[PDB]
């Protein structure tokens, strides 16, 4: 009773955000008892929470020791494996909780979690719902739920859920719980902004919470650049150096940095997977710093202190690798979000989100708890001049002229079309055209059978669904191509004589009313298709249904495999019109399209998220693929789709654009990134504070 | 297999 007592208010601190306080009450608990099953489970839990995942594991196994059938020791001790990367382990312990007591709510959530997490989305919804059923009142299992049904395109009472998402997130914000919708996620719910931005911030709230154990005071911070000569030490932070989305971004900016005025400092949050995009990234940056070799976020934010970083930029918010915990801290005097996270943290230790006016327009800041900074055009880059630069030029084989049925690229694509007889140059600068012959016949074969590769005249012309048996690292995006490739239509059950709208994101950012307008599009413009991706493929016959049902047969949507990175990029050239996402916008995925040369639909709606492929359409030129409302974005869609003519000029701008406007241009984007970094610099060293900068 | 952004 006396240690029932002292367990009872570690809970509580606990539940407040004490952890130092709550550790060394269950302890105490633990001294006047220590056979109490209930004070190691607890006390393991928090020491899970603070890291010590082996010292947690110990008291979850004294727990159970004491009480064989302690279901919540063993669901508990289950996350402490998931989180040490053990799958087995974890779910050994969560079928035996379930063994213990099938009525055991919690266990069935965390065994439905780690469904998820492997890809077995049909069993994370299966445990879900056991989980509601056995407690209908549980927030994490609802809102994790809604997620599930969201990635498959599962509709069913899609507006009620949506109120009762938007209901849970009032309820709990109003009771001060950690709402139970991601951040990262809360850009797809019809919530408020306020809502959003609040989501956020109690996330950042936990960074805070768990660096209050170390006691560290406020970092003093460089007033000027002198003790590093003169040179802004600029920090970028990411868990995402390597094989992802970001780094396919943004690979070539610390190395075209300025080193007469910066000093470019790269944080790596994940360890080396073996890709040139880490190569890259270690090599060009003057300064590369492995933390997920130093685990403390103590030790780890003090290197960054004496490092002597002026801006810390935060490419993760809250994605999946984040040590936000780091930027808690405060190592360095001005802190911005960058690129990698399409809302706002939330967080007061966040000075700046780097942003656009048309992204971010000044009359929705709100949406932010940070001050907007402005880059002149868009804030969105890629890497796609570097990584494909075998699609800067293509030539297509003129089967029957369309630039987009049968196509070829590679770096000596010239000297093969020199190297043929018969060769017509369309004017657009232009497009080489390979007449109906022997060689073109040849090509075809290649591809109607299968076969991986050829050799005409001396070249390797390779199969574009067989990058991966030809080149593996070509088909990543890790090296150039060296083979000239052919990509057809037919490779992908395509139609040679209708129109190809396509779509390549996942399908969690179709809804409803997207598909409908889609569907709309679709019964405007006769034997047309919808190009959509298997991503995942559970989520096919739910789009397939929810269209019939408003009208469309089946045959008008086809669906392909995901493909290597690429394959991928290489294949937007067969579509002849991207249908963006409103919800949720292609961010990565429209650079793909646009870099094909593929003119790309969108209407802005208010969420950073919902706003970035028209801020990208904007950087281009190409004012008139944005849509204000649904009637526009389908009339646009449905004009490109029968206007032959204005279809040609539109997308012979986006494929000239491509190049002559900044969008792909990383040089000028660094450099415009640089003047911003100075005027944040100037501004903070000039003894003012975190202001809106435009 | 392909890399995405996640929570
Ligand atoms: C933070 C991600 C920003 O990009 P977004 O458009 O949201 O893309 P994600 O869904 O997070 O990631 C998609 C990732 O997959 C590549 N891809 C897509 C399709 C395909 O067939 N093959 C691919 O390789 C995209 O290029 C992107 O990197
Ligand atoms: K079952």
């Amino acid at each position: 009773t006396h240690a029932d007592s002292l367990n009872n208010l570690a809970n509580i601190k606990r539940e407040q955000g004490n952890i130092e306080e709550a550790v060394r009450l269950y302890r105490k608990a633990l001294e006047v008892f220590p056979e109490f099953a209930a004070a190691h489970s607890n006390l393991a839990s928090v020491l899970q929470q603070q890291g010590k995942l082996q010292e947690a594991l110990m008291h979850y196994k004294e727990a159970i020791r004491i009480s064989p059938t302690f279901a919540d020791a063993y669901s508990n001790m289950g996350n402490t494996l998931k989180e040490m990367q053990d799958v087995q382990g974890a779910l050994q312990c969560y079928t035996r909780a379930i063994q213990i007591n099938p009525a055991f709510a919690d266990a069935h959530s965390n065994l439905a979690s780690i469904h998820k997490d492997s890809g077995n989305i049909p069993e994370a919804i299966a445990s879900y719902r056991t989980a509601l059923k056995l407690k209908p009142d549980f927030p994490d299992a609802y809102c994790n739920l809604a997620h599930c049904l969201q990635i498959v395109c599962d509709w069913t009472d899609y507006d009620e859920r949506m109120k009762k998402l938007v209901s849970i997130v009032a309820d709990q914000l109003e009771k001060n719980r950690l709402p139970s919708v991601h951040p990262h996620h809360s850009m797809l719910y019809p919530l408020s902004h306020g809502f959003r931005k609040a989501i956020a911030e109690r996330h950042g709230n936990l960074c805070l919470d768990k660096i209050n154990v170390l006691h560290k005071p406020p970092y003093e911070h460089p007033k000027d650049l002198k003790l590093s000569d003169g040179r802004l030490r600029v920090g970028y932070v990411s868990s995402d150096f390597g094989n992802h989305p970001t780094s396919h971004l943004m690979q070539s900016i610390p190395g075209m940095h300025n080193p007469d005025k910066f000093e470019v400092f790269c944080y790596a949050l994940s360890p080396d997977d073996g890709t040139n995009f880490r190569v890259k990234v270690m090599a060009e940056a003057n300064h590369f710093i492995d933390l997920s070799q130093i685990p403390c976020n103590g030790k780890a934010a003090d290197r960054i202190h004496q490092d002597g970083i002026h801006i810390l930029v935060n490419m993760n918010g809250y994605t999946k690798g984040a040590r936000n915990e780091l930027f808690a801290l405060r190592p360095a005097p001005i802190q911005a979000m960058w690129l990698g996270y399409p809302g706002t943290s939330g967080a007061l230790f966040m000075d700046y989100i780097i942003t656009d006016q048309e992204t971010s327009p000044a009359e929705v800041a709100e949406q932010y708890s940070e001050k907007l900074a402005y880059m002149p055009h868009t804030f969105f880059i890629g890497d796609h001049a570097n990584m494909f630069p075998h699609l800067k030029k293509k030539a297509v084989i003129d089967f029957k002229i369309y630039d987009n049925r049968i196509v070829l690229n590679g770096i000596d694509l010239k000297a093969f079309l020199d190297s043929l007889p018969d060769v017509k140059i369309v004017k657009m600068l232009n497009m080489p055209v390979i007449p109906m012959n022997t060689i073109a016949e040849a090509v075809i074969e290649m591809i109607n059978r299968g076969q991986i590769q050829i050799t005409i005249n001396g070249f390797s012309i390779s199969n574009g669904l067989a990058t991966t048996q030809i080149n593996n690292k070509a088909a990543t995006g890790e090296e150039v191509p060296r083979t000239i490739i052919v990509t057809t239509r037919s490779q992908y059950g395509l139609p040679e004589d209708a129109i190809v709208y396509c779509n390549f994101n996942q399908l969690y950012k179709i809804d409803p009313s997207t598909l409908q307008m889609w569907a709309n599009i679709l019964k405007r413009v006769p034997n047309s298709v919808l190009w959509l991706l298997r991503f995942p493929a559970v989520g096919e016959p739910n789009i397939q249904q929810y269209a019939q049902n408003m009208g469309l047969p089946q045959n008008r949507i086809i669906f392909s495999p995901v493909a290597p990175k690429e394959e991928h990029v290489r294949r937007g050239q067969l579509a002849d019109v991207c249908l963006d996402t409103p919800l949720c916008n292609g961010h990565t995925t429209g650079m793909d399209v646009l870099w094909a040369g593929t003119p790309m639909v969108t209407m802005p709606g208010e969420t950073l998220a919902s706003r970035v492929a028209a801020s990208q359409l904007t950087c281009l030129g190409c004012l008139e693929l944005i849509a204000k409302n649904r009637q526009e974005y389908e009339d646009i869609a449905v004009k490109l789709g029968t206007d032959l003519e204005y279809l040609k000029k539109v997308r012979g701008k986006v494929w000239k654009q491509r190049i002559s406007s900044p969008l792909f241009n990383t040089k000028q984007y660094t450099m415009e990134l640089e003047r911003l970094y100075l005027q944040m610099w100037e501004h903070y060293a000039a003894g003012n504070k975190p202001d809106h900068m435009i | 297999v392909t890399p995405v952004c996640t929570a």
